[PDB]
RNA sequence: AGAACUGGCGAUGCGGGAUGAACCGAACGUAGAGUUAAGGUGCCGGAAUACACGCUCAUCAGACACCACAAAAGGUGUUAGUUCAUCUAGACAGCCGGACGGUGGCCAUGGAAGUCGGAAUCCGCUAAGGAGUGUGUAACAACUCACCGGCCGAAUGAACUA
RNA sequence: GCAGUCAAGCGUUCAUAGCGACAUUGCUUUUUGAUUCUUCGAUGUCGGCUCUUCCUAUCAUACCGAAGCAGAAUUCGGUAA
């Protein structure tokens, strides 16, 4: 309902402060069971994930209002569906995660693969942008 | 509740071209022309560009507006039956008796023969309607294959050919004797 | 001729700034603009230099005229009097031929007898001139 | 008929060790002044106990309107007698002036819901001032900024029996 | 079948209800003129094919008191309504991308794993995914929705009243 | 007498393929009553024979739909005199 946009609103804004980079995956054809073991092979890590047009306002789409600053050059660059991940333990793990990372899927014998666009660190206060495929 | 006006939008693509007098419509492109009559209908076309023509009906009911949709509905498919063009596939189901389907042609007329439906000695003809031509399936087995312009033609010579293979008198879960329509199709 | 032939259709409609001519009533043949819709039936009327005062009419009672001018919908009778005189559609409507028929049988109406039979005449000396023009082509 | 919106002014008695009754005004839609007094004394002694041989019409005020000329979209609460038990109702009606648009609500009721005079209670007509708030959908389409439509198929009131021009419309 | 009060008919014509002892109007000398009652004004049939706002399309319409028949119950036919909810931080419909793990919980056993049968009934990960709606395989496999997202661009859904 | 609607038990499972109890609303005058209206200075007051026409609430024939309809044989229903 919508309740749920309103809670998956806060947890967003809460993150910010707890972990220190904020990592934002386009991913398309994605499985339950691959999800879930992105997620419980990173127990440091807290993925939330929700609706675009409620993500983007949670992180703000204007420029205007904001949790933390320099924060809605991030939300502009995810264009699909997304799911948001909280680690700090290094910036050279995740981007050689999710390349190393790999499964397979359907063809609609054909590779799965998650990848990353935008990367973000709360106390440097600047916004990164790559494309790795 | 008298809505003061409604209206539709006609898509035209670059191939084909349309001529409206005062409700009679020829539309004319690649594969031929085709043509329907709507006096009865009682709506107002207007041309705003060279690709999408506006229909409209000022201050109608609930009953007026709703035959609104249907102008749409049925000069699109005069658009699509002319440039794409519709064709069915049926194929024909039987027990024990093989069904020999032919055309005969008695004094130019084109019938379409149905033989042998279920070891009946009646012979079946079924008219081949004006534009629409009836192929048999080259190396595919059990396949007949109609193809036209207009739906109007093409389906309902497809509704008559399977009305005419109707099984009396007997149950249907046992007895499957008869001629379907696998799926409706386009030709490019 | 890959063109789209779909025919016009051209109407009248009712909009602001559309002048009218009042059939029947206390108007009876005076202009006047419709200032405001109110819904399928009814508008609001107007014609200052005419002399029809502002008021509410059903549209049985009036038809409508193809003259139109651009006037700001809700107008007062002072907005629409300068608009009335700007576009000069008082000498635009005398310019039609739906004008003159109408004082045509105007002054059908008002001809004294010997008026009447000058049109005897005259026509008896037109007509002379009409037969000898023609069977000569 | 041409309905007329009254005040009409109430002071029950001028009796001993009561001076001065309170009053009371109401505001009534009706054809002429004989039936608003009447009228007056119907719904005054639903609300409180007076009656016509108890009481006394101070005076009666016919209320112009403020502004006939200026086009007017009105919300109007009505309380109808059905054949079953009555129930409230809301209708919405763009019109001239104020009493011009409980004529034409006598006639929506009557068309459509067979409600004669004498079962409606007319609530309150009043003024919505701002648009965009107008709930109902007949009223909301002629709000649209440049309004245009025509009006196609028109007929002509012939005089006389027989015309000879095998006639065409518009 | 038998009483109460009042008006009638019998004892009474005249206009109206096509027709009718009792209803509506009105009670009578003989004529002219004017105006009305009740009822009427497409035509028979004297009189507006008047004006105005709407509703209704019946493969048995409906048409004016007494009066010459109709009920309970039904109908995404249609026009109005009331009460709740959902939405422009994107609804309902349509397609398109997910739909999971503990755990085939157990009782049935010739064979059901959410599902031919049956007492029961939770957590983990979770945007979300029901010890689960059905198509059905002896049983598996396999599919869908309801639970969510992206394209998609303005209102919609449910229960009731007349 | 006949028809609606609510559905109890049943049709091994499952209210509504098929049967059907009673609540509740009706129609009919081919029933018995109720009335005693018109006929008591006659309306010839049972059944059968002969003969025409009409109603449909359809037993058969025609064409269809349903199932606990393999065929065959039936059962239930629709337009139909």
């Amino acid at each position: 309902g919508r309740e749920n946009k309103e809670r998956i609103f806060d947890e967003v804004r809460e993150a910010l402060d707890t972990y220190r980079y904020v990592w934002v995956l386009h991913l398309d054809d994605v499985r339950t069971p691959v999800l879930q073991e992105i997620r419980t092979s990173w127990a440091g890590s807290k993925l939330i994930m929700g609706k675009r047009k409620v993500l983007q306002k949670a992180l703000g789409e204007k420029r205007e209002e904001e949790y933390k600053e320099n924060l809605y050059q991030l939300s502009k660059l995810c264009s699909g569906v997304t799911g948001l991940l909280f680690t700090d333990e290094d910036v050279n793990t995740v981007k050689e995660y999710f390349k190393s990372y790999v499964r397979s899927d359907y063809s609609r014998a054909s590779e799965f693969k998650v990848k990353v666009s935008a990367y973000y660190d709360n106390d440097s206060s600047t916004v990164e942008s790559t494309n790795i495929n | 509740m008298k809505y003061i006006q409604t209206e539709q939008q006609i898509e035209v693509p670059e191939g084909v071209t349309v001529s409206i007098k005062s409700r009679i419509v020829k539309v004319v492109g690649p594969r031929g022309t085709l043509t329907k009559n709507l006096k009865h209908i009682d709506v107002t076309f207007t041309k705003v560009n060279n690709q999408l023509i506006k229909v409209a009906v000022h201050n109608g009911g609930r009953k007026h507006v709703a035959a609104l949709r249907t102008v749409k509905s049925l000069v699109d498919n005069m658009i699509t039956g002319v440039t794409k063009g519709y064709k069915y596939k049926m194929r024909y189901v039987y027990a024990h008796f093989p069904i020999n389907v032919n055309i005969v042609e008695k004094d130019g007329a084109k019938f379409i023969e149905v033989r042998n439906f279920l070891g009946d000695k009646k012979i079946r003809n079924v008219p081949v309607r004006d534009g629409v031509t009836i192929e048999f399936s080259t190396n595919v087995k059990d396949e007949i294959v109609l193809s036209g312009n207009s739906v109007e033609d093409v389906s309902q010579n497809a509704a008559d050919l399977q009305q005419i293979c109707r099984v009396r008198n007997k149950d249907i879960r046992k007895f499957l004797d008869g001629i379907y329509v696998s799926h409706k199709g386009f030709i490019t | 001729s890959t063109d789209s032939i779909v025919k016009a259709s051209n109407w009248r409609l009712v909009e602001v700034g559309r002048v009218v001519l009042i059939k029947k009533g206390q108007s009876a043949g005076k202009l006047a603009a419709i200032v405001e819709i109110i819904d399928q039936k009814k508008v609001l009327i107007d014609g200052p230099k005419a002399g029809v005062p502002r008021q509410a009419i059903n549209l049985g009672q009036v038809v409508l005229t193809p003259l139109t001018f651009a006037l700001p919908r809700g107008a007062r009778t002072a907005t629409v009097s300068k608009k009335w005189a700007a576009a000069a559609v008082c000498e635009k409507w005398a310019a039609s031929s739906w004008a003159k028929k109408i004082a045509q049988r105007e002054r059908r109406a008002a001809l004294t007898d010997f008026e009447r039979f000058q049109v005897m005449v005259l026509r008896k000396q037109k007509r002379y001139t009409v037969k000898k023009a023609l069977a000569k082509a | 008929a041409h309905f007329k919106e009254y005040q009409v002014i109430g002071r029950r008695l001028p009796t001993e060790s009561v001076p001065e009754p309170k009053l009371f005004r109401m505001r009534i839609f009706a054809s002429n002044e004989v039936i608003a007094k009447s009228r007056y004394w119907y719904f005054l002694q639903k609300l409180h106990k007076v009656k016509k041989a108890s009481g006394e019409i101070v005076s009666i005020n016919q209320i112009n309107e403020a502004h006939p000329t200026k086009v007017k979209n009105f919300g109007v609460w009505v309380r109808y007698d059905s054949r079953s038990g009555t129930h409230n109702m809301y209708k919405e009606i763009r019109d001239v002036s104020r009493v011009a648009a409980v004529e034409t609500l006598y006639q929506d009721m009557a068309a459509r819901h067979r409600a004669r005079f004498r079962s409606i209670h007319i609530l309150k007509v009043a003024e919505i001032e701002k648009t965009a708030d107008v709930k109902r959908q007949y009223v909301k389409q002629f709000l649209t900024k440049d309004l245009k439509f025509p009006l196609p198929h028109r007929v002509q009131k012939s005089t006389k029996t027989f015309s000879y021009k095998r006639p065409s419309t518009f």
